[PDB]
C-alpha cells in the first residue's frame, strides 16, 4: 500500500522447552532499509525490548533472551525472522514487531535506540504452558 | 494519429528508478505544443538536438523512459555523469540525442507518513551500460566470505527505499523524470510532427 | 490444482482485546473472480457469517462484528484477509472461508444476501481467553 | 529435420491467453499434412495465404502461438477484430499472414467442479499492439482515484478466471487455439515443407 | 541457504473433531529429491512416526493415523503437506518434519521402513482440546 | 579490445545445468592461447575447429554457456552424446563449432553437510534440440493417467537435486563447464583472433 505496514505471524500455544519462529512481513517498501526490532508485552506489565537488527544486519539481544533467540533478515520475502529456542512460561507475551527507517547517510546507526521505532505491527501471541 | 505522450507524462504512477519503465513510440505525429503549455518542468535539458526546432524534426523511433528519483539526483540523469543513480540504476550514453525532463511530484509521490514504495539500487559489483535495466535482487557481497544467499554482516540486500515525505528539503523530494530518446536510423522516419 | 481449494491460516490462542489477521489463500484460479465470505462456528452454536466481499470489493459485515473486523482482498497473493480487532471470548470459534464464482455478466453475485457459497476451507480456529 | 508441430498441437498444457505461449519455427520441413488429416478442428482460417497450399510455400520463419479461450471468443482471433481478447490479451496485425486453428477441448480443460486455471485479462489502460504480451498484475485504476497497489472500489485486479465446466454452453467451453504466423522477409526462406 | 533446512507451520490449538494442515517448507534444494516423513512427540511418550512419502510419491501412515491423515507433495513450493482430520486429544503433540536424500539410482529410499532421516525441522505444536 | 572471458570463467556463481546461463561475447579479440593458460582445466576440447587456428579465425557471434554438472557427466557435453544431461538439460548439435571447457570445482560447490542447490532435469517428454533451454516445472506424466499439475503416483516433479559432498568420488563431485560456441552467419564478424 501507500504506507509502510507490518504484520506478525507464527505465534502458537507451545510447551516449555519448545521452539518457535516468528515472522515480521513488511509492505509499502523494502525492509532492507529499516531497522527492525522485536518487542514482547506480558499482560499487566510494560512492553520490553527483545531483539533488534541493523540495516547492515548487526544483531542485539536483551539479556533475558541472549543465548536462545536469533533475529535474522530475509529481504527477499521482505521479512525479519525471530527464532526463539528453549521457551519457558516467562516467555508468554504478545510479540510485536517494529520498524524505523535508516537513511543511507546514517547506515552505521546503532540498533538499540528504542525511542526511534515509528511503525508497529499488532503482535502475535506466544503462549508457553504445560 | 496522436502520440500517447499524455500516457507517459500524465501517468498516475511511475516506476522505481532501478526498474525504469520504457514505452515504444512510433507511427504518430508528435506535437511539442503540449510541452509549451506545461509550466512546471524544473529541468528542461536537451542534448545534441534543438530544444526549439524539434517540431520540424522527424525520427524513426522515440523511447520515453519514466522513473522517479529525488531532486539531488536529477543532476545525474545526464551523459557522462556518475553517482548512485547513473552507475547503478539509469546510465545515459555520451552520444545521447534527446532530452531529459523532470518535475517536482511532492503533491503525488509524498505522504505525511513517508512514501517508501519508490526504490533504488544501492549496491552493484559492476556498472550499468547505457540504457541497461538491472532488476535482480541477489544478495550483494560486501565482505570477504561469500554469502550463499544468506543476509548477514557484509551480505546485504541490494535495493533501498527512498522515503518521500512532504516536509523534506527540496533536494530530498520525489522528482518524476521522463527521458525522451530520439532514435533515427537509415529507415524513413515514422515519428515526425506537424 | 485442477479444482479450486481454499486454505485458512492465522488461527491462534489470543487474549481479550488482542487482534488477529486470518488469511484465505486460494488455489486453482484467481480469487479475484470470486466473492469471498468469512464464517465462524462457535462450540454449540450454528455456523454464522461474519463478513464478505464483492468482486468489485464492496464489503459487508454482520452486526456482531461491525467496526471491529475488516475484510480486504490481496489478489496478488490469491488471498482475502480478515483483520480481527478487539477480540472477546464470544469470538472463540472456527473461522472458515467460502467463495463462489462470479461470471462477468452477472456482477452482483456477492453481497451477503448471496450466502450460498460453493467452495469452502477446513477453517482455522481462533480462541480468545485470558 | 521436421518442424516440431506436434509439440505445439499435442502439448499437455496450454497457456492462458494473457500469457500466450510462442515457439519459433525455423530451419525445418513443415509437413502440414498433419493438419490436413485431422478432422477435430472447429476453426481453420488462413489469411493472406491459401489454406490448401501450405505444403507448397516457403517462409523465412514461422511462429506458432497457442492459448485457451472460450468458444464465443475464437472469432476475436482474426485480423481487425475487437473485444476483450483482441484488445487486451492477444492481437493480430491487420496485414496478418498465417492461419488460425482452433478446436474444442472440453474433455481436456473442463472439470466437474469447474476448471478455473485458465485466465484472461479483463482491464487494460490501452489496447495491445499486434503480438504484444502483457503479463503484469498491477491493480487497474477503473476510476480517477489512484489505487497505490491496493484493491478497492474502482481498483480491480486485472486478471480473471474463465470457469470451464463440462455442462457449459458451447460458447463458454474451452477451445485450444494455435495461431501460425508466416513471416515473409526479403531473405532466403528457412521453412518450406515437402 | 547452502544447507538443507526444514520449517514447519500450521500448528494451532484446535477442538476435538477439527482439522489442521501442516506445511514443511524446505530450503537449499528440491524437496522432490528427498524422502519426507512426519513425526509427533506427545508429552511423556516417545517420538512416533505418523506419515512419510517416497520420491516417487508413494505414501505410508502409522496404523494410529491411517484414514485420518493425508501426506502430499507440492514441490513447486518446496513443501510437503500433512492434512490431519478428525483430531482427538491423543493427537496432541509436537509435529516435526524430517527429510533425507534419495539418489536417482537408489530410487527406493523413502518408505517408512527407511525411518532414519538426516534433516529435521524444529517442530510445530498441535493441541487438541475442548 | 580483448575478450573478457574472466567474467565467465572467474564468476563466483554458476547456474544449474537445466537453467544454464548464456553470455554473449562480441567486439573484442579472443586470444584462446591465453584462455588455455589456466592449467586447472581437466577438459579443454574443441570441435569443428583446429585449436591452433583459433587465434586466426573470425566469427559472427560467440556464446559462453556455463553451468555445473557431475564429474562423469562432462562426457555428455559433446556432439553426438546421449544421457540425462545431453537429452534433457544441455544439448550440442552434431555439427558443433566451439570448445568445451571444464574443471573440478569440489572446493567451491561442495559443503560438508551436502550442497543440494545445483539442479538438473530428470524427466522430459522429448529430447532437447541443440541449445534449447527448458526451465519449466510441469508435473511429468510417467503413467497413463493425467496429472493436472498434481504430484502423486506416476506424476513427478521434473527437477532433481545433485548432492555435492567433498568426500564423494571424483565422478560425483561438482564440475564447472564453459562452452564457447562459434557462430558464422551472413553478418559482420565481431570476434577475431589476434
Amino acid at each position: 500500500g501507500p504506507q509502510v505496514q507490518l504484520v506478525e505471524s507464527g505465534g502458537n500455544l507451545v510447551q516449555p522447552g519448545g521452539s518457535l519462529r516468528l515472522s515480521c512481513a513488511a509492505s509499502g517498501g523494502t525492509l532492507a532499509s529499516f531497522a527492525v526490532g522485536w518487542f514482547r508485552q506480558a499482560p499487566g506489565k510494560e512492553r520490553e525490548g527483545v531483539s533488534c537488527i541493523d540495516v547492515i544486519n548487526r544483531a542485539n539481544y536483551a539479556d533475558s533472551v541472549k543465548g536462545r533467540f536469533t533475529i535474522s533478515r530475509d529481504s527477499a520475502k521482505n521479512t525479519v525472522y525471530l527464532q526463539m529456542n528453549s521457551l519457558e512460561p516467562e516467555d508468554t507475551a504478545v510479540y510485536s514487531c517494529a520498524a524505523h527507517f535508516v537513511p543511507p547517510g546514517s547506515r552505521l546507526r546503532g540498533c538499540l535506540v528504542n525511542e526511534l521505532y515509528n511503525y508497529w505491527g499488532q503482535g502475535t501471541q506466544v503462549t508457553v504452558s504445560s | 494519429n496522436l502520440c500517447p505522450f499524455g500516457e507517459v507524462f500524465n501517468a498516475t504512477r511511475f516506476a522505481s528508478v532501478y526498474a525504469w519503465n520504457r514505452k515504444r513510440i512510433s507511427n504518430c505525429v508528435a506535437d511539442y505544443s503540449v510541452l509549451y503549455n506545461s509550466a512546471s518542468f524544473s529541468t528542461f535539458k536537451c542534448y545534441g538536438v534543438s530544444p526549439t526546432k524539434l517540431n520540424d524534426l522527424c525520427f524513426t523511433n522515440v523511447y520515453a523512459d519514466s522513473f522517479v528519483i529525488r531532486g539531488d539526483e536529477v543532476r545525474q540523469i545526464a551523459p557522462g555523469q556518475t553517482g548512485k543513480i547513473a552507475d547503478y540504476n539509469y546510465k545515459l550514453p555520451d552520444d545521447f540525442t534527446g532530452c531529459v525532463i523532470a518535475w517536482n511530484s511532492n503533491n503525488l509521490d509524498s505522504k505525511v507518513g513517508g512514501n517508501y514504495n519508490y526504490l533504488y539500487r544501492l549496491f552493484r559489483k559492476s556498472n550499468l551500460k547505457p540504457f541497461e535495466r538491472d532488476i535482480s535482487t541477489e544478495i550483494y557481497q560486501a565482505g570477504s566470505t561469500p554469502c550463499n544467499g544468506v543476509e548477514g554482516f557484509n551480505c546485504y540486500f541490494p535495493l533501498q527505499s527512498y522515503g518521500f515525505q512532504p516536509t523534506n528539503g527540496v533536494g530530498y523530494q520525489p522528482y518524476r523524470v521522463v527521458v525522451l530518446s530520439f532514435e533515427l536510423l537509415h529507415a524513413p522516419a515514422t515519428v515526425c510532427g506537424p
